[PDB]
RNA sequence: GUACGUGAAAUUGCUGAAAGGGAAGCAUUGGAAAUCAGUCUUACCUGGGUGAGAUCAGUAGUCUCUCGAGACUAUGCA
RNA sequence: UUGAGAAGCUCAGACGAGUAGGCAGGCGUGGAGGUUUGUGACGAAGCCUUGGGCGUGAGCCUGGGUCGAACAGCCUCUAGUGCAGAUCUUGGUGGAAGUAGC
RNA sequence: AAACUUUCAGCAACGGAUCUCUUGGCUCUCGCAUCGAUGAAGAACGCAGCGAAAUGCGAUACGUAAUGUGAAUUG
């Protein structure tokens, strides 16, 4: 399998693991790998969206920019510089792409949003502490927000859209409004208040205005994965408490239409969503993961154990790696394995 | 219909008691004292009131005569207020000209429900250390592969090994000053 | 096997042991007492005199009609005897007790004798069980000057 | 067999003949060898007694003394930069102790004290939690932080963070002795001890390692001749403290091997959960989680 | 409950008549589930373990690994399987006993007999 | 009221001193022969109901709460209207996870656990 | 480790600490040494301000029971 | 004012050796029915302990170590149900003693 | 003072109790009627690939034939 992977001092790996590759075994194959980036802690990597081929890989001194992977080896495509008074105080906390725009959120509710091609960069201000925002995928222009003591809300450029608006009208700080503000649940079983610390939003209206009803579940830093909807109301659906370790990623696995979770003490497992519990875990994981990316009928997890696995759907173990550094984020770029 | 569910519960056998040494408890879970006496067991006493909290809440549970043969139906609830003076203020207007005796134990049951929440609220916002289980299985494994890993490494032995190999490879000045005069020059032949 | 003493570290000791050894019990223990707390090749010297009647080695407490030698008052103690078939098997037991630390690389001047047990058998006479500790005699470092 | 008497008879003459052609598989070897010690050669370089170190797990991250640059482009410059590069920071440490600790935990907290100058002792007070601690111990020019944790008058845990944010690690204590006990003990003295440590072949091992050699000065004084010794063994980290003296012994070839004088204490460590970040037992992000149930294998090791 | 009067129910009497059972009775006795892709062509709950069936072992400390039967032991009520084997001191290698009832069958070693047990026990090939 | 024991030398039966076969729990003689039977000044006491202690201050441990073995979870919850004159003594052969549940809700009940410590190092 | 599950007592040897002027043994009251426990850890209680909501709403709905009694889902949190 | 296990609660006086003997209440052991939404591989029973606790006592509860599959409280039923002793039965081990002696 | 004796504790021996089990016993119940000159019960000897207080067997000897099951035996 392609997989891209960049670690916190910079440099990026580029793996051509395949199945069976248990590099605890000495039985098995060695890893193959092309690695090259700069070798500095101060381009430490922090994130690897995935445009439809181009890496977009930022760094924590703000050199975020285009790599391509058609290339053997990549090559750089294009490359984005932030001022740095946006880098000494704030610091970045996601990257998430739609519709040709790049955020490039800060930690105080600075949402960079630089355009893709056309490079029209625009900057828009919110509420308090931020630690995880989201762009609707199906409807155009659509944020999440969220932070600690800062629930979920739903800041929207069009509000109603209707199909797709043209992308120089996205994102222009006169229409951004909220139009969903979520609301507490009640008070806990001993009259204390349920603490708010949002860490991961994702949309799950995929696997549950034009378009309204918006479904989306998000995870907290206390432990309790909660369910969303509009419809319903802004109290949360469903509340669980899927873990005690603070939840660190959130996401889908598109091809089993279900929504998995982590947490710090890698309890990465799948969560049914229509029986209300957990199904499954994937096994075998010994350390907090840093990044996971789902494509297709495998995922990739690479944690502060030094380790790259490849689960699939039903938590089988294909490939297992070691990558002697401290990892960050990890892509997955070919579902298929190295023969193929 | 009364003595005769005490000449048999309290005398003979209940499931509930519990033999006590200075007294007996009732394990009912709508004792409104923990004991089995007469004045309490909540079989033989066919009109009761019980204060047992639910889930943060605390409630208030009363039976009758003429409910005592519908066990589904047989406890009726009324919720208690958070404020205490209103508690109290409900538990009596509600019970009403039932007996000094029961409506004492409901009040003394409110004292002792509420300063378990007030209690166990303030108890679940500190911060305080993990109880976590010793094993019998993997702590004489621990003390097995102790002696086994500890007399496995020649302890002294290594010390010494690279003691020398730190003075002879030179890492203090050429004459050092924790070595004395005459085995130095050994190094030196070394 | 698990041996009775707290000496006998990993660093400066070695051990051996002889088990169900077909001689008197209430024999080789006033042997055993002896050699005890003993130097290594000094009790190599010292056992072999008692193979030649040139050293008796003295019965404290098992002392039944133990006639008196001229050499027992090295010791003090009144009475003593020269065992020979006790103090054969001793020998064996020592040349591993040497050949023990021949293995572990010590040093071997410095080598003492730190704990003897002696102890009794299933018996079948009055058979015996004996383990042996040799270590070294733990020397000490001159201290560093003032603070 | 289902007798017992004939299942001790029929084996003590089946052992007897084990015990007799072992020896006549090795007498006619032992007439051979003495003609041609050419073939005891062959033998032993063949027959090499097996042992656990040699019977390891393969485990790929031992760290090879081959420099690779990807190494030490991380430990450079990651948090332990300060006690490692030119700075040469002296480590100022502070050991703090469970909360209501005992008499019994006090006097090993002047044991440890006695290995560790830049050291104070502050006793734990009151209502105050390790999390708060560190960030009012960075304050006040600190490096480190030890925990001990004492147990119902035995002390059988030990953390140490890393300030600010540094990695915090979770030992345990074992088989705990003072100087007292000692046999052949010695008195310590002010001078700042020296520091060996061995055998930490994973990557792991040399995150701990140095996080060990995070709590000593980084150049110690030498009339003292006091050594300290971290020594991971199966996964067990020795502590012992010693004090040497150089003396010629023929046996190791140099001929000029010391003699060592313990002076205490005499603990014993594992290793449960390393924590990046200040030591949260329940809001942490765990490094490295002991697994008590992948270390039935003898043969597998974490550090 | 059991409701005849010409079965057993002491642990002394069928306690004995397994650790004593004959040869012909020790097979039956060590059998394997079929696997759920078997179970539903063949229709059959159950067969009993003949040599070189295709397994996988589902309990023990041997978890999944899969293989053929070597050598089934009926005398010590256990299968042998290929390749899964312990290791000895001495530098030999030793076999180690996997249950009957541990194992899950994944392809039949089909032959007359079996066939002609297969048609009329419930199924069909 | 102050906890008080008419005696602290529990009775040891006449001469199980001596001998390994006769044990120490107490048997009063049967011989008029005997010394002890008699009461002859000079030999050990007995058991008599004189060194009854008070019929309030009594099964009270010295803290003046008397002791209740608590085997499971549901029997410490009885001892909601009682953590003034009871301590909830945990039962010997709990296991040490079903012990740490216990100790974690007694505690919420105010109630003494004279033995919580059992098996549970804390971090 | 086949002297093989757990491994009591008599009984034997070593080590540590004591005691012993032709009797110990035990009982009572205390000294010296060793060591152990005790919740004492902290908790408690009292105003204002700030925020959260619920059993509050000059509030709208669902279900199970019996007008209202509980469980709820909204929305405000006056 | 709640202290109604009326088999409970409460107040006040006198009394206290004890043989043959008479009466009463309890403690403990193996099995049986009922009961504890009973305990147990995170260690049941046992065993050891210079640890703590209760009862007047028979006894019981518990901390630590050891250990490895079962076990207990309560109400009843049942008995092959309690040991210091019988020149007691079987087994084990001592002093006499390395003496008598070959 | 050391030794010796005694006492306490720790360790090592001895020893095989306690605990747990249990292809054994003991007791009650139910069905059935079947040894021998056509050589019985019992005895001796032999027979196994490697067998030794045991089993099976009779020179067709740790058994053949016939049927049934269906691929083992085992150190």
């Amino acid at each position: 399998m392609k997989l891209l992977l960049g670690d916190e001092i910079g440099q990026l790996k580029f793996i051509e693991i395949k199945k069976g590759t248990d590099t605890s075994n000495p039985e098995s194959e060695a890893p193959v790998i092309q690695k090259f980036g700069e070798l500095d802690r101060e381009k430490g990597v922090l994130f690897m969206l995935k445009h439809e081929m181009n890496v977009f890989v930022a760094r924590k001194n703000g050199t975020i920019e285009c790599w391509n992977v058609n290339q053997e080896p990549p090559i750089l495509s294009s490359l984005w510089q932030l001022d740095s008074s946006l880098l000494e105080t704030a610091s970045i906390v996601s990257m998430k792409y739609s519709n040709g725009w790049l955020m490039l959120a800060l930690s105080d509710g600075n949402l960079l949003f630089r355009h893709i091609e056309s490079s029209k960069l625009r900057k828009l201000q919110l509420h308090g502490p931020l630690s995880a925002v989201e762009l609707h995928p199906r409807i155009p222009g659509i944020i999440a927000a969220g932070g600690k003591e800062n629930d979920v809300c739903l800041y929207s450029c069009n509000p109603t859209c209707k199909s797709n608006i043209d992308e120089l009208e996205l994102w222009r700080t006169e229409n951004v409004v909220k139009v969903f503000q979520g609301k507490n649940v009640k008070n806990d079983s001993l009259n204390l208040r349920v603490r708010v610390w949002i860490t991961g939003i994702v949309f799950t209206e995929d696997i549950i205005d034009e378009s309204l009803c918006f479904h989306f579940a998000t995870i907290t830093h206390y432990g309790q994965l909660r369910f969303y909807d509009t419809k319903h109301g802004r109290r949360p659906v469903s509340t669980f408490d899927v873990s005690t370790s603070p939840l660190s990623h959130v996401g889908l696995l598109p091809s089993i239409k279900l929504l998995y979770f982590a947490d710090k003490r890698a309890q990465i497992s799948i969560f049914d969503h229509s029986k209300k519990k957990v199904i499954g875990r994937f096994q075998g994981v010994k350390g907090a993961p840093s990044s996971i990316h789902c494509l297709g009928n495998v995922v990739a997890i690479t944690g502060l154990d030094r380790n790259v696995r490849i689960f699939d759907a039903d938590r089988k173990p294909l490939a297992n790696a070691y990558i002697k550094a401290l990892p960050t984020s990890i892509i997955v770029i070919n579902e298929r394995d190295a023969e193929i | 219909q009364d003595e005769v569910i005490w000449q048999v519960v309290g005398h003979e056998f209940c499931s509930y008691r519990i033999k006590g040494e200075a007294q007996n408890f009732c394990r009912n879970e709508y004792n409104v004292t923990g004991l089995c006496n007469r004045q309490s067991c909540p079989l033989a006493n066919s009109r009761y009131a019980t204060v047992r909290e639910d889930n943060g809440k605390l409630y208030l549970y009363m039976k009758t005569i003429e409910r005592a043969h519908f066990p589904s139906k047989l406890w009726q609830r009324i919720k208690l207020s958070k404020n205490y003076a209103k508690a109290l203020e409900q538990i009596d207007q509600q019970l009403l000209y039932w007996p000094g005796r029961q409506i004492h134990r409901c009040k003394q049951r409110l004292t002792r429900l509420t300063q378990y929440l007030l209690k166990a609220r303030r108890l679940a916002l500190k911060h305080q250390p993990a109880l976590i289980p010793i094993k019998p299985k993997q702590a004489h494994r621990e003390a097995s592969r102790e002696r086994k890993a500890l007399i496995a490494a020649k302890l002294e032995k290594n010390i010494e090994k690279e003691l020398v190999k730190r003075l002879k490879s030179g890492v203090y000045g050429d004459q050092p000053l924790n070595v004395n005069e005459e085995i130095w020059n050994k190094v030196l032949a070394a | 096997v698990r041996y009775s003493a707290s000496p006998a570290l990993e660093t400066k000791c070695a051990k051996a042991r002889g088990a169900y050894l077909r001689t008197h019990f209430k024999n080789s223990r006033e042997v055993a007492f002896t050699i005890n707390g003993m130097s290594l090749k000094k009790a190599f010297i010292f056992l072999d005199n008692v193979k030649e009647h040139k050293q008796a080695v003295p019965f404290r407490r098992f002392n039944g009609g133990v006639g008196r030698t001229a050499q027992g008052k090295e010791f003090g103690v009144t009475q003593a005897r020269w065992p020979v078939k006790s103090v054969k098997f001793f020998y064996d037991l020592l040349k591993n007790a040497e050949a023990n630390a021949e293995a572990k690389g010590l040093d071997m001047d410095k080598l003492i004798i730190k704990h003897v047990q002696v102890n009794a058998a299933p018996k079948q006479s009055s058979p015996s069980h004996i383990e042996i500790i040799v270590a070294e005699e733990e020397e000490a470092v001159p201290k560093a000057n003032d603070t | 067999i289902k007798n017992k008497i004939v299942r001790q008879q029929q084996y003590m003459k089946a052992l007897h003949q084990k015990n007799k052609d072992k020896l006549e598989r090795r007498k006619e070897r032992a007439k051979e060898e003495e003609k041609d010690p050419e073939k005891k050669r062959l033998r032993l370089s063949e027959n090499i007694p097996a042992t656990i170190e040699s019977k390891r797990v393969y485990d790929e991250t031992i760290i090879e003394d081959k420099p690779d640059e990807e190494l030490q482009a991380e430990l450079k410059d990651d948090e332990f930069s300060a006690y490692f590069s030119e700075e040469r920071k002296v480590p100022k440490l502070l050991v703090t102790t469970s909360k209501r600790a005992s008499r019994k935990c006090y006097d090993f907290a002047s044991e440890l004290l006695d290995c560790f100058p830049n050291a104070e002792f502050r006793k734990r007070t009151g209502d105050i939690e390790v999390h708060e601690i560190a960030e009012a111990a960075a304050k006040r020019g600190y490096t480190d932080l030890l925990v001990l944790n004492e147990d119902r008058k035995k002390t059988n845990a030990l953390t140490l963070v890393h300030l600010p944010n540094g990695p915090s690690f979770y030992f345990t204590l074992s088989n705990l002795q003072t100087a007292k006990e000692i046999s052949n003990h010695g008195r310590s003295t002010g001078h700042i001890p020296e520091l060996i440590i061995n055998n930490f072949s994973t990557r792991l091992g040399m995150t701990v390692a140095r996080a060990f050699q995070s709590l000593f000065i980084q150049t110690p004084q030498i009339q003292g001749r006091q050594v300290v010794t971290i020594h991971c063994q199966r996964d067990f980290l020795f502590f012992r403290r010693h004090r040497y003296a150089f003396r010629e012994k023929s046996n190791m070839p140099d001929g000029i091997g010391t003699g060592l004088q313990e002076l205490g204490p005499r603990f014993t460590m594992r290793l449960r959960m390393v924590q990046k970040g200040v030591w949260d037992r329940k809001e942490g992000e765990v490094f490295f989680e002991s697994n008590a149930g992948e270390e039935s294998d003898r043969r597998k090791f974490w550090l | 409950m059991k409701f005849s009067r010409d079965v057993t129910s002491s642990r002394r009497k069928q306690r004995k008549a397994h650790f004593g059972a004959p040869s012909s009775v020790r097979r039956v006795l060590m059998s394997a589930p079929l696997s759920k892709e078997l179970r539903e062509q063949y229709k059959i709950r159950s067969l009993p373990v003949r040599r070189d069936d295709q397994i996988t072992v589902i309990r023990g400390s041997n978890k999944g690994r899969e293989g053929k039967i070597t050598s089934v032991y009926r005398k010590k009520f256990l299968l042998l399987i290929e390749r899964v084997t312990r290791e000895k001191a001495n530098g030999a290698s030793a076999p180690v006993g996997i249950d009957a009832s541990k194992v899950v069958i994944t392809k039949l070693h089909l032959d007359k007999d079996r066939k002609d047990l297969i048609v009329r026990k419930g199924g069909k090939v | 009221v102050n906890i008080i024991k008419k005696r602290t030398k529990p009775f040891k039966r006449h001469q199980s001193d001596r001998f390994k076969r006769v044990g120490e729990s107490w048997r009063k003689p049967r011989g008029i022969d005997s010394c002890v039977r008699r009461r002859f000044r000079g030999t050990i006491s007995m058991p008599k109901i004189g060194y009854g202690n008070n019929k309030k201050t009594r099964y009270c441990m010295p803290n003046g709460l008397k002791a209740f073995l608590v085997r499971n979870v549901s029997d410490v919850e009885l001892l909601l209207m009682h953590n003034k004159t009871y301590a909830a003594e945990i039962a010997g052969n709990v296991s040490a996870r079903k012990r740490v549940e216990i100790v974690e809700k007694a505690r919420a009940l105010g109630v003494k656990v004279t033995n919580a410590g059992a098996k549970v190092r804390s971090q």
